[PDB]
């Protein structure tokens, strides 16, 4: 029985090898009083605490509070002992080699784990869709990553990174939400708006046409319920707060769009390969999961691309979870069982040993 | 703040409750589904209510809602602590969540009340790791399985112990 | 002669262009019993009624009652038609497009004016300061805002809202008058604490070691005089009133104080102009004009920005009413009658006017 | 936006400085090396302060420091729009430049500052192909060399004027 | 007084005959927005418009954005009239003729300078180490270039180009100080990692054994100082970053390192003058200006070439500006007045004058 953990910026998806959802799902969090608490307990404390993201951008900054989200979710979320199952772990693109050594160091030495593996996040959604060669756009909490595959290796040059995901919209719809009259600035009234944009926003296929459409009618209005049962009515601000994506100037940002940073990097690989590129463009994490994104996508990438072209945008229903689904799979296979870092190779190679056995 | 200490047996059975070791399936099922604390005599501690507990191996054999039998253990008149080991299935994730239960009824005697609430600050901070308590004041507040979804994960919630809602 | 209007949450200043001071500064409330009364009105009848906000937080949020305010500010305050003279309104930052409509709808619809303009409060607070490129610490009455402006330009993306201004230290110094003994509920005795706010608290550099002056004497003791000749003693609430403006916490607000806002919205800014954000940040309403608020916020965003940066406080003596009187002025210059959106224009454009003529 | 406009004096005073002529030793010592504009008496153009200029063949005669004298003629208590010809000297060039000043003191009348800061994004407009503007709202915020300098190129300025900081 | 105006690929040198330095040293960037901003201004506004090259690679490929570089060169940057006196233009090698007639023709019917001239980049950088005979390695922002001149005459067979220079470092560099923790994706904070690059970067002799020093110890960590205050620590990205001119596989690219383009051009010249540009290499370009870039070319064209070839890498301390230097000195002669391309000689041969009058 495997263990899949899967590192997001915003949020940790755990379970076991083999099923078809993560166990347990809880944010990437450690809160210390304005004496640690971590995940939904760090929350539940709101205000009282300062929060901080250890590995905010995909990328850990902080190894200590990192320890104590690990911690967390083989005790008290997955409520297992992690010396007895092996732990199979996942990376961002453009992982540092540091960062793979202090992961592989930590679940050996402070963990015990008997087996462990690193995984590219990417590279797991691709194959999850069935496919080896292709661009992943994965957009998850903290930051947006655009991924080139070719044959099963992301090409490093073509990665571009982009510093604006879910924890953004989510900010830019409790700013947009004052105007009508609401106030949403507590770390409680946060997760209310979070839950508002997962349930009624959407991103339009026109932004201008929607506007006019909102302005004109009350046919898009929705109703939301507050925990302590308030009604509020949200209206064009359901597919403005997803627009940001394709619009940062709307949030203050000179960076490009979704689409266009796809097109970017894909304009940053091999001219003989870009055609497969085009037709082969998997969206993956949370933020990809608003109605209607992947037909704006389609549109948007085909107006930058050449007509000649033919643009596809492969959407899985299931792609929100695509890379732990995939990780899960692949550690529940018999076959995967070699695949594995022993204890007794660490103990000859020491973390080095992850390069070669990992990629 | 009553004073009231947490014994090491309550502390030896919550540990083992919340985290699972790797053990043969004669084992998995001595593992416990609930249990009830109660004061001991002299009021000085929190001990086990013996007899009053349920195991997983009892759950698909002799009892078929572990949920509805937990409720019939709670006694009428009398202040009890609880820790249920709730199986439950969102639309995204199967979880399986330790639930810390206060069960304070109206009709126990009010002595009973006021040293379990007082003293329940004091045992609960010594269970890290448990996020969910229901806190129960009459029977309609714990015997219907909604209101345990509600606290788990409100309107997610679309199944509990393996039977949808 | 031209009327210049600022639309406070508050209050609502008044008065005619050319004048160093507004003609009339009255409550910004509409009351209705518990038929309609506006200003001092719905106060001077106390209980009977309930008191409602239209404007409460900058934003209008209810135009019925805001058109009262204004039918009330002309005939009753400035005791002048609107469809004599051009009148120039003032906006709160944030201002949603659809309301800058709204407002040039009903001036020139309901009113008649004969021209009509739109001015940004934070701009008027900053030019009125001589600068074009700095940081606004707007303080008023149901809100403060700290809006940088660089060159005559308000960055929308880094203004920071603050629902805590002199209204909530109104009724936080009405909670901590209780505890000498004091009581301190009715309409008419809130009036009587504001007055007593306005005049005896101020802002203490060391708020633990002041704390301890007054708990160790009596030097710091004030005495202020009743309506009816009750002569009451205020000691240490005279600065832990305007206290909560830097800790927020005191009011149980989560939300951080006045000085880290101020620093939160220059860190939105471009680097490149953050140098002179800390040495141009002015203060402007009257929530600022406590004595010793200018000293603290230095101290206070001094411990915040690095060692290197210059920290200038600019808290100009006349900053309680700058928005009005920068607007005034701006008003009587002959060069500025042909900004005004004329009755003519707005036939033309309709209420889409104010966006090309007022930005 | 105050709707001041520019006065074809100082539109001309502008591109005379900015654009050097080929002209004979006697002509160049008559180039401006510092200039003064201020609003006129019915405040319905920026003109030119007769009176308060510095000429390039003043300097190294009669003024032998053109910054320092040129701040001299800044007023105590009034507004001023200045244009300052400055030559500094980087690490790995020697610089000439036309550097645009806002006086706004503090001691100055609210009205004076109002209107020259709410016309100022105007003139500057006019005034096409300066590279440089200070902001000086206090006596010491402009009789500082260094602060001319480190707006200039920062610390990439070794000299000012022919004279190291 | 003629006027010396060097036209590279990133940057625009231009000043005057006789000075030790150029007068204006801008970026050569026209922007427009996403109406026309050239040099300093167009990165001043960051954001809101986009950047083109219009001279990108040392070829001029957008004539229009050209001339308003020139326009902006001869009036705001040197504020001279381009109509009294004349001006000393530079090529890069292999420009083809028709940009040289194209540039001729500009210079007399557009800005009507009484006099012109064109040199070769490569030749003045040569002529000013005191040298006719060797290969000159300019590397400057869009372009690198080895160039082999025999008695003053560049070897056209035998040039090498590679697009690698300055502005892939930068870039490089921003993509690894993200490793850190930092982030530097804005207009702004490019130039402050250029800023970075050209104080802080260095060439190391080993690489391998640099890359285990900094692994070890702290002593090759670096702190730099933000405009807004806050310091940065960079630490092996200090010869990670100019180490991508030796390994282009740093950046994804196919090409060979500047040791092996020097090497490759030396191998397309006759066999009997190799012996000279072995012992005459000279630098040239402000990308060769890291320290320890001469030992480093020294060691590895000393691994390619024979053991019996005496190896030579001159970089002189001013070699940053040898371009403009050469030419503004070569411009003041009394002796080169007759070389200048007169108007009257444009009058009758036409554009066509270039090619004779400056080869
Ligand atoms: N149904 C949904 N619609 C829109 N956004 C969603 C939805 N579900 C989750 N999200 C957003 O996805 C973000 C995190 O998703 P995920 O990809 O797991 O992040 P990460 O991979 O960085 O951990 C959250 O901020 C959340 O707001
Ligand atoms: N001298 C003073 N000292 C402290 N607070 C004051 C003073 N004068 C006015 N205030 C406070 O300023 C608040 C409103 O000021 P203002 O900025 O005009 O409000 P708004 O701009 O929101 O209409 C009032 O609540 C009042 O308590
Ligand atoms: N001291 C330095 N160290 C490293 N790089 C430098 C230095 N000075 C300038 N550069 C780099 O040189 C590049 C341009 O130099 P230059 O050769 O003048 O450009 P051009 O290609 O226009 O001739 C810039 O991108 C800059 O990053
Ligand atoms: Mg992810
Ligand atoms: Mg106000
Ligand atoms: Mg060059």
């Amino acid at each position: 029985a495997a263990l899949v953990v899967d590192n997001g910026s915003g949020m940790c998806k755990a379970g076991f090898a083999g099923d078809d959802a993560p166990r347990a799902v809880f944010p990437s969090i450690v809160g210390r009083p304005r004496d640690s608490y971590v995940g939904d307990e760090a929350q539940s404390k709101r205000g009282i605490l300062t929060l901080k993201y250890p590995i905010e951008h995909g990328i850990v900054t902080n190894w200590d509070d990192m320890e104590k989200i690990w911690h967390h979710t083989f005790y008290n979320e997955l409520r297992v002992a992690p010396e007895e199952h092996p732990v199979l772990l996942t990376e961002a693109p453009l992982n540092p080699k540091a960062n793979r050594e202090k992961m592989t160091q930590i679940m050996f030495e402070t963990f015990n784990t008997p087996a462990m593996y690193v995984a590219i996040q990417a590279v797991l959604s691709l194959y999850a869709s069935g496919r080896t060669t292709g661009i992943v756009m994965d957009s998850g909490d903290g930051v947006t990553h655009t991924v080139p595959i070719y044959e099963g290796y992301a090409l490093p040059h073509a990665i571009l990174r982009l510093d604006l995901a879910g924890r953004d919209l989510t900010d830019y719809l409790m700013k947009i939400l004052t105007e009508r009259g609401y106030s949403f600035t507590t770390t409680a009234e946060r997760e209310i708006v979070r839950d508002i944009k997962e349930k009624l926003c959407y991103v339009a296929l026109d932004f201008e046409q929607e506007m006019a459409t909102a302005a004109s009618s009350s046919s898009l209005e929705k109703s939301y319920e507050l925990p302590d049962g308030q009604v509020i009515t949200i209206g064009n601000e359901r597919f403005r707060c997803p627009e940001a994506l394709f619009q940062p100037s709307f949030l203050g940002m000179e960076s490009a769009g979704i689409h266009e940073t796809t097109f970017n990097s894909i304009m940053k690989c091999d001219v003989d390969i870009r055609k497969d590129l085009y037709a082969n463009t998997v969206l993956s994490g949370g933020t990809t999961m608003y109605p209607g994104i992947a037909d704006r996508m389609q549109k948007e990438i085909t107006a930058l691309a050449p007509s000649t072209m033919k643009i596809k945008i492969i959407a899985p229903p299931e792609r929100k979870y695509s890379v732990w689904i995939g990780g899960s799979i692949l550690a529940s296979l018999s076959t995967f069982q070699q695949m594995w870092i022993s204890k007794q190779e660490y103990d000859e190679s020491g973390p080095s040993i992850v390069h070669r056995k990992c990629f | 703040a009553s004073g009231v200490a947490v014994s090491d047996g309550v502390i030896k059975v919550f540990n083992d409750m919340k985290v699972r070791k790797s053990s043969t399936p004669e084992e998995v099922k001595k593992r416990k589904k609930a249990v009830l604390f109660c004061l001991s005599e002299d009021k000085k501690n929190i001990i086990l209510e013996e007899g009053k507990e349920i195991l997983v191996g009892d759950v698909g054999q002799t009892v078929d809602d572990p949920y509805a039998t937990f409720v019939k253990m709670l006694p009428d008149k009398d202040c009890r602590y609880a820790l249920y080991d709730a199986t439950y299935e969102t639309k995204e994730s199967k979880k399986e969540d330790l639930v810390f239960i206060f069960w304070a009824p109206e009709s126990a005697p009010l002595k009973s009340k006021m040293i379990y609430a007082s003293s329940k600050d004091a045992i609960k901070k010594k269970l890290t790791g448990i996020k969910h308590e229901l806190q129960a004041n009459c029977y309609e507040e714990v015997k219907d399985r909604c209101t345990l979804a509600e606290k788990l994960g409100g309107s997610a919630v679309i199944s509990l112990e393996g039977k949808p809602l």
